[PDB]
């Protein structure tokens, strides 16, 4: 028999970034570094 | 069609069921000249 081929798959699978932006921003000594892992990031929003 | 709107044997392709080679008129044609045939033989 001849089957249709396969195409189209359907295939199934947001740190905030407030606190950098927001508030007093620290003092080039008092540098504040914010920790994100395995969470989606904009490039664009910053 | 009825089965891609939802017999499956064609998409689980398998196996395919093949027709009796005879028409279902064509036997049922058979039948009632049959039943005219023995009230004459008897």
């Amino acid at each position: 028999s001849f089957e249709a081929k396969p195409s189209g798959s359907v295939v199934e699978q947001e740190c905030d970034f407030s606190p950098l932006l927001s508030g007093t921003p620290p003092q080039v000594y008092n540098f504040k570094r914010l920790v994100f892992t395995n969470c989606n990031y904009n490039l664009t929003k910053l | 069609d009825d089965c891609m709107q939802q017999i499956c044997a064609q998409y689980v392709a398998g196996y395919k069921v093949l027709p009796p080679l005879m028409d279902v008129n064509m036997e049922a044609a058979y039948t009632s000249s049959l039943l005219g045939s023995i009230a004459g033989v008897g």
